[PDB]
């Protein structure tokens, strides 16, 4: 039915030198998407 | 102790009136890193010229004193500048914050009777260096009395050479950092800055630092159609339902990969470290096959001892564990490594670089590729071959083609292992991977001159030397800043064989660094270190030093690494030679110690801490049973016996302790901390009493403040031994034969990281053996270019490249060194250098105000000069043009530098006032003019051919 | 010339002497205002070199 493979832990470090983005909110709340804290695509 | 020239000692003894001077060479800030300038100062009454550098005078008021003791700490020094000078008040007030972290060098120079500088330092026949470091903050104070005389004093606060240690220099798994891409200013493109020019083409850390948490859909093959594997008991009946054979069926797999970005550690000796996954994935069709690549260590390490799948290592510790979890081989006395699995190993050889290992524990299948770090290693062939077939799911989902994991993904200088897990119902997830690894290969400099860097070393001195000489992960210190002989002797001192225990007493010999079960593995100190590069280099160096009680100090520019040892050749100081003051104090009561808690990790129990306490019963009885624990560091020690010997030695050494403080004149210059002193004072009953220097302070007055430490009779690590002549005195070595073929070949088109590259200069190694490095002096540069030789140099000549210097003359001086310090005669090569980047000439160059009747006639009083913007401007960040004006009879009138504007406006008032008078002293006008312009970049970029009209 | 500071510490004495400890800050670091746009090009300048002997 459904199988999950897990590895690692999300990194909560944020670089405030670059402009703010919604990807940070998506990444910092455990949303499903592809990217890092400084650049996250939330699907 | 820092030896000085014999003539220096003779002059200091014979001459009573010393005319000292401090030659400050202060660094000056600039907007662009391609511009550098220095302001030179001195407190001498007249400007002092040294090495063609004019040290101005009249601004430095006073200098503080340099204090340094046996404990590694960031020393400080403050020198005042007269607050009445306008230059310095303006500089401090309006730029005193931009001066932070700017270098400064102060030389204690003795002025001869002929006004020359008496050669003291035997390394360069120059002044003895007094201080070096960087500024940290400033300050001014104007106290104006309404009646009398006010004062204005400018103060600068510096920090000694250990302020360069606070930097954290550890390779980061982030792709941008490793490839050195320019700091994202809204866009991301490569940049010059990088720890190696080759990294910029390495994409090993691509796909790392990211996260992929999606509900992916895999079209898993099999279990949709085709013949089933069921046969009904009834003979004729058959399962017409189709399944279990190849046909795609949808399957939702909720994969969640979070490849974090952690600093790669540096490991010396044998230690267990976790994995830092840098690329996770799974097959395109089968989710049950997952590829994960972990970055374990740094540099060119030896093989991996074993891999800890979850918590259970592949090889078991004992027979009991062997029956408990179906292990392979044993690691207690047999000491089997990973390489047992591949084939029967007579020796306990570690893993082989680029070799695959297959491991089955009854729960699944684990395939491991052990790639050791290397200076030049190719990409993972298996991963590249899979990528060419687009076998990775995430590759197809993202759309990447064969470039997903290309040949350019060679993980350079990183020891990584590829692990393939066959996910099954017994191993349902990815177990966090840890491995046992051998440390980075470390050079061991033999006293002969020959080196060997073919294995990892447990010696503390060599490990610290490796940490302090590597730019990639440690404090970048060039090898010319060490006394090689002294370091080698200290390394020998820490290799004294201990007789407390026998080799057969410690079972897990393989996993305590002992490469052999029979050879003499009992050294008095053995360190198995995990250098977490996240922490500051300062903290790492302190942690290494605390293991064996050593101490590092830099006075006079030489980095001394010394440990408390007994010496048979102390410096004889007599109380009369001392100033009047003396101070003997007793501190035994406070420093008495009789116990120590040792939290050391024991491989036998898996690498977990053992709370072990060492206490000397006799000391406790003497101390009335009171417990006195001394905080000792056992983090870097894994062999139990070495830890116990360390504990016993330290406890013994803390039972007798006194401090003797006095001041000795400038005759004894260069007295380093932790130095042997034979103090004689007959009224006390002392005859050459043995002391060890603790704190030494140098003052500008020449007074040296000393604080000595007294110890027991035979409490030193080196006690009850007699030093040999070979180690005590260096052997007689012939002067280094000068290097040959010292020639410079220009490079017409040159670029290294998108910056101008000039030619290259090459030479042949000196024929004299034991040469360690070739130092080259470049005119106009404070820092000579030093390139260390190699074991292969005896055949092939070495080459060094010079980049970014401006077109013009350069004087290059080449000379070598010996491990004993012996130096070849300098080799000179005076040549002219081409521009770093030959720039295009100015497109057009004309006068706007030109008469229509004829060309080359300006009618208006003011000449308007304009020209086109240079092409390829965007290639170079900052550029400027130099314009020169010449007279009819060829005398230059002005050289004007113009930046960011291409339309100069010559004025009549200029031509008369600033030019006619300056050229003849009388009012006049120049009618025939001449103009030439060049386009100059900053980093040694100069146009070719001038330009005129 | 009218450099901008902020009073950090003020002490009032019975004699009337008012001790002060001012604080200095970088440009446009306050909550109020920031430079709308940093310079996008080098600011031009005119400089004269040293005439060679």
């Amino acid at each position: 039915t459904t199988q999950y493979l897990t590895l690692g832990e999300r990194q909560k470090n944020v670089d405030v030198s670059m402009q703010a983005s919604s990807g940070e909110l998506s990444y910092l709340r455990g949303d499903k998407g592809i990217g890092n804290a400084n650049s996250f695509v939330p699907r | 102790m820092k030896k000085i020239l014999d003539s220096a000692k003779n002059y200091l003894n014979t001459h009573d009136k010393l005319k000292t001077a401090c030659l400050i060479a202060l660094e000056l800030p600039s907007s662009s890193g391609s511009a550098a300038t220095y302001i030179y100062l001195t407190d001498y009454f007249r400007d002092v010229t040294y090495n063609g550098i004019l040290y101005r005078s009249g601004k430095v008021k006073s200098i503080s004193s340099h204090k340094q003791n046996r404990q590694l700490s960031i020393g400080s020094l403050s020198f005042t500048i007269t607050g009445t000078a306008e230059d310095e008040v303006l500089k401090l007030v309006q730029n005193g914050v931009s001066f932070l972290d700017r270098g400064i060098t102060i030389h204690q120079a003795i002025i001869n009777e002929e006004g020359n500088i008496l050669p003291v330092d035997p390394d360069t026949d120059g002044p003895l260096l007094f201080f070096r470091g960087r500024i940290t903050g400033g300050g001014i104070k104007d106290n104006v009395n309404t009646s009398g005389i006010g004062t204005s004093v400018i103060t600068w606060n510096c920090s000694n050479q250990f302020y360069d240690f606070d930097r954290v220099n550890g390779r980061y798994t982030d792709d941008a950092s490793h490839r050195g891409l320019e700091v994202v200013n809204g866009t991301l493109q490569p940049s010059n800055g990088a720890k190696r020019p080759e990294y910029q083409e390495d994409y090993g850390f691509f796909h790392s630092n990211k996260s992929t948490t999606i509900l992916a859909k895999y079209q898993v093959k099999e279990e949709r159609y085709k013949l089933q594997s069921k046969k009904k008991l009834f003979g004729l009946s058959r399962s017409y339902s189709l399944k279990k054979y190849y046909e795609t069926v949808t399957k939702e797999v909720d994969l969640d990969f979070n490849l974090a970005a952690k600093f790669i550690p540096v490991v010396y000796g044998v230690q267990k470290i976790p994995g830092i996954p840098i690329f996770a994935d799974t097959e395109l069709n089968n989710p049950n096959i997952v590829y994960v690549v972990y970055a374990f260590a740094e540099g060119e390490i030896d093989g991996f001892l074993d891999f800890y799948i979850g918590d259970s290592p592949m090889i078991c510790f004992d027979e009991t564990d062997s029956d408990t979890r179906t292990c392979f081989g044993r690691k207690k006395i047999v000491g089997d490594t990973m390489h047992r699995l591949a084939a029967g190993t007579s020796t306990s050889q570690p893993s082989v670089h680029g070799q695959e290992y297959k491991y089955n524990d009854g729960n699944g299948d684990i395939r491991i590729w052990t790639f050791h770090g290397k200076p030049d290693q190719t990409a993972a062939q298996v991963l590249v071959d899979i990528a060419k077939k687009k076998g990775f799911y995430l590759q197809n989902q993202n759309g990447n083609g064969p470039e997903y994991w290309d040949s350019r993904y060679k993980l350079l200088d990183t020891a990584y292992a590829i692990v393939r897990f066959t996910i099954n119902e017994n191993r349902t997830e990815i177990p966090e991977i840890s491995a046992e690894v051998q440390g980075k290969k470390v050079k061991v400099y033999n006293s002969d001159g020959t080196i060997k860097a073919d294995k990892t070393s447990l010696n503390g001195i060599w490990q610290l030397m490796d940490y302090l000489t590597s730019d990639r992960y440690g404090a970048d210190i060039t090898l010319d800043q060490f006394p090689l002989q002294k370091v080698i002797s200290e390394a020998k001192i820490l290799d004294i064989i201990d007789e407390s225990y026998q080799t057969s007493w410690q079972p897990y010999w393989r996993y305590v660094g002992w490469n052999d079960p029979l050879s003499e593995n009992r050294q008095i100190v053995q360190l198995n270190t995990i250098l977490d590069t996240s922490e500051s280099v300062f903290k790492n160096v302190q942690g290494i030093l605390e293991s064996f009680g050593g101490a590092i100090n830099n006075l006079s520019g030489e980095y001394r690494i010394t440990v408390e040892k007994y010496s048979t050749n102390p410096l004889r100081i007599n109380f009369l030679d001392t100033y009047g003051d003396l101070d003997l104090s007793d501190t035994t009561g406070r420093n008495k110690f009789n116990s120590v808690q040792a939290s050391l990790v024991d491989p036998a129990l898996s690498w977990k801490t053992n709370s072990i306490t060492f206490y000397n019963s006799k000391f406790k009885e003497q101390d009335k049973g009171l417990d006195k624990k001394l905080q000792l560091s056992f983090a870097n020690i894994t062999n139990y016996y070495t830890a116990r010997s360390y504990a016993d030695r330290e406890l013994k050494k803390s039972r007798y302790s006194r401090t003797l403080s006095f001041s000795v004149p400038y005759k004894f210059i260069g007295i380093e901390p932790n130095d042997p002193i034979a103090f004689t004072y007959e009224r006390y009953g002392w005859k050459d009493k043995f002391f060890l220097v603790d704190e030494v302070e140098n003052t500008r007055d020449g007074k040296i403040n000393l604080v000595l430490q007294e110890y027991g009779e035979d409490v030193f690590i080196n006690s009850e031994q007699v030093d040999n002549s070979g180690n005590d005195i260096p052997d007689i070595s012939n002067n280094v034969l000068p290097p040959r073929d010292f020639k410079y070949t220009p490079t017409p088109g040159g670029v290294v990281g998108a910056i101008g590259k000039n030619g290259e200069l090459s030479w042949l190694p000196s024929l004299t053996n034991n040469v360690v490095y070739y130092s080259i002096a470049h005119s106009g540069h404070v820092n000579p270019y030093i390139v260390q030789q190699l074991e292969n140099n005896p055949n092939e000549r070495m080459i060094q490249e010079i980049i970014g210097e401006p077109a013009g003359l350069a004087i290059f001086e080449l000379r070598a060194v010996d491990i004993n310090g012996r130096r070849s005669s300098p080799v000179t090569l005076s040549v002219d250098l081409n521009s770093a980047k030959n720039l295009s000439v100015v497109s057009n160059f004309r006068v706007v105000n030109t008469a229509s009747g004829d060309v080359t006639e300006f009618v208006g009083p003011d000449v308007k000069l304009a020209w086109d913007k240079i092409p390829e401007e965007e290639i170079i960040p900052e550029i400027y043009y130099t314009l020169e004006i010449y007279d009819s009879q060829d005398r230059m009138l002005r050289s004007v530098r113009i930046e960011d504007v291409y339309t100069y406006d010559y004025l009549l008032t200029y031509n008369k006032a600033d030019f006619a008078l300056l050229n003849s002293g009388a009012l006049g006008i120049n009618r025939k003019l001449r103009f030439r312009i060049r386009a100059e970049g900053e980093n040694g970029e100069q146009s070719v051919g001038w330009a005129t009209i």
